[PDB]
RNA sequence: GGUCAAAAUGC
RNA sequence: GGUCAAAAUGC
RNA sequence: GGUCAAAAUGC
């Protein structure tokens, strides 16, 4: 008539395995007022802060599972209608050591993704916490200092009726962790950098309104009085010389009702703004789709002589630049029937087939990037 | 691989103070933390502390996750007015984990060269992810590398000069998101 | 200004086909067609919850 | 490269 | 009849 | 289930 204890199951180590509903770790309600003006922290604290915040079937199971071999899936939503547009983010990094920074620069080189929500009403990242291995806790979380930054990056175009509420619904997931480390004098291929190259902003009319940006790209941020930093660059600038192809991430950040073609190329910085004969350049003409918000860009490496320099110092002259650089243009106008600037958001999400001569001293500071209001 | 010779880079550039008094006693303190950043100092003085925005200065500060071989380069410029006959300080050099008296040292040299010495040695970050290491992270009671010094007669042996250069094993992954560095000048 | 909506009416090339209900001995699919409610959300951020029996 | 999206609906 | 117990352990 | 939509255009 007895019971063995011994052979009860209640020493299971496994990782939660269910459907989207029974995997639902949290669900965390963001707040957008509609006076929100960019650059704007929404809410940055802890994920294992974020992620602990309802009693949702595999809540407990977040909280009583040591080992967790599975990825954490955010879904967000929040519609906007298409005359107006915010720009969020959702930003993964792996601690905070201090009072930091919370650009764009600083926060999107581990897992980040910037959405308009007039073009995309529900998106859906995944990230696996430990990047140097296959599970995570939320011990882990909590006692290594995993951090998530929502941020808006060009805040409203139109300024919509009332508040407004972002609810982002976490869930762990079917998917398994696969890590990504750097050597950082062997990297891989494609080496992954992340960097906002620069955020672009172009006002209503009929100016070429001409944005270069620096192929150097070693140190990072500028500041006043400082340099802003994430590891992909941290590391790039370990090394002196490099070459490979760019792949470039342009987003759009503006109401859908902000019309541009906007025109990029690859020269110089010896060019004067009037050069007419610059489109007789390879050169490739973007323009945005109502509910498109991205556009991804790819330069090849043939479009390069040689390698260039990692660092040049911040003072070079846009008349001694040895280094080529991304211009952007306006191939016609930007045109809109409400106020509004047009801006697009750059990222150089990855170098591929590179190739890294040499190993950098160091040159101090760098410069600075576009950034603005809304 | 990634290769360069003789390519180091700066980290530490600490300097003792100059008010000094001989009499609260002989030694002064410092420790460099190699693999977190900080010049922590005494309280002898007004010390003059600089951590150099390089490449891997810039690096160590930012990466969450470090696995492998850095290499150290600790140097004393000293006090040249002072003849060689006339030389009363030794600096004795601790590498450990925490700043923590309890805590044991790992490696200890004492260099007591006239005018100026050099002290090349390998520091090696062994951690418990999968043989990656956070900075003094709670997860297992994690630690760093801790380069102290202590000097004596630092009126004589007045500069020290810290360099270290990266293993071509060396990697890392995460970012350890961190404030502004500050830039002079 | 105003507006005029134009029903054309005409009759089609497809047969009439019964629907006939037995009270007491259903079909299936049912039909019922029922209006069940005008739900309306005033903008915000109210959780303006509506229950329906 | 990861992520994501996609390879579509009804009884 | 249900339940339960049982058809056993170690690296 | 009905309805509806759809399985697409040009000489």
């Amino acid at each position: 008539m007895e019971t063995n204890l011994f052979k009860l199951s209640l020493d299971d180590v496994e990782t939660p395995k269910g459907s989207m509903l029974d995997l639902k770790i949290s669900q965390s309600k963001i707040a957008l007022p509609k006076n929100t003006v960019g650059g704007t922290i929404l809410r940055s604290d802890l994920l294992a802060n974020f992620l602990t915040e309802g009693n949702f079937r595999a809540s407990v199971d977040l909280q009583r599972t040591h080992r967790i071999k599975g990825m954490i899936k955010m879904v967000a939503t929040v519609g906007i209608p298409e005359n107006t547009g915010i720009a969020l983010a959702c930003a993964m990094n792996s601690s905070i050591r201090g009072r930091a920074s919370s650009d764009i620069y600083t926060i999107c080189s581990q897992d980040c993704e910037l959405w308009n929500p007039a073009c995309t009403k529900a998106m859906t990242m995944s990230f696996n916490p430990n990047p140097c291995s296959d599970a995570w806790s939320l011990e882990f979380l909590k006692r290594t200092g995993f951090h998530c930054d929502i941020i808006c990056v060009t805040g409203w175009t139109a300024t919509p009726m009332q508040d407004v509420q972002v609810t982002i619904d976490w869930f762990i997931s079917s998917q398994e962790c696969v890590p990504r480390t750097y050597c950082v004098l062997n990297p891989q291929n494609p080496f992954v950098l992340n960097r906002w190259m620069g955020k672009l902003t172009f006002p209503q009319g009929t100016s070429r309104s001409v944005k270069r940006m620096p192929l150097s790209i070693g140190g990072g941020a500028g500041a006043k009085s400082a340099i802003l930093m994430n590891m992909p660059n941290a590391v790039l600038s370990m090394w002196r010389y490099f070459v490979g192809d760019l792949v470039f991430e342009v987003s759009k950040m503006t109401s859908p009702y902000i019309k541009c073609t906007v025109s990029f190329f690859i020269a110089f910085g010896n060019l004067a703004d009037d050069t007419i004969n610059f489109e007789a350049f390879p050169h490739k003409l973007v323009q945005f789709g109502e509910i498109q918000e991205k556009v991804v860009l790819k330069f090849s490496q043939e479009e390069f002589l040689t390698a260039w320099s990692t660092q040049v110092r911040p003072a070079t002259t846009l008349l001694a630049d040895g280094c080529p650089y991304l211009y952007a243009m306006v191939h016609d106008s930007s045109v809109s029937t409400i106020p509004g600037d047009f801006v697009i958001g750059v990222k150089l999400t990855i170098i591929e087939n590179m190739c890294a001569y040499g190993l950098n001293p160091g040159i101090s500071g760098s410069r600075l990037l576009g950034t603005i209001p809304q | 691989s990634i290769s360069q010779q003789t390519v180091w880079n700066q980290m530490a550039t600490v300097r003792t103070p100059l008010n000094f008094d001989s009499s609260k006693q002989s030694f002064c303190q410092f420790s460099v933390d190699l693999l977190g950043g900080g010049i922590s100092v005494d309280k002898t003085g007004d010390w003059i502390t600089l951590v150099q925005n390089s490449p891997i200065s810039n690096l160590l500060r930012v990466a969450a996750w470090k696995k492998g071989c850095l290499m150290v380069k600790v140097v004393m410029s000293g006090n040249a007015a002072v003849k060689r006959s006339d030389w009363a300080s030794l600096v004795q050099v601790f590498l450990t984990n925490s700043n923590s008296t309890e805590h044991f040292d790992a490696c200890r040299w004492t260099k007591s060269e006239p005018h100026s010495w050099e002290l090349i040695f390998p520091i090696e970050v062994c951690g418990p992810n999968n043989g990656f290491e956070m900075w003094s992270s709670e997860w297992a009671n994690q630690t760093s590398w801790h380069l102290s010094f202590l000097v004596d007669n630092p009126k004589q042996s007045t500069t020290f000069d810290v360099l270290l250069g990266i293993s071509q094993n060396f990697e890392i992954a995460g970012n350890t998101l961190m404030p502004a560095f500050s830039v002079p000048q």
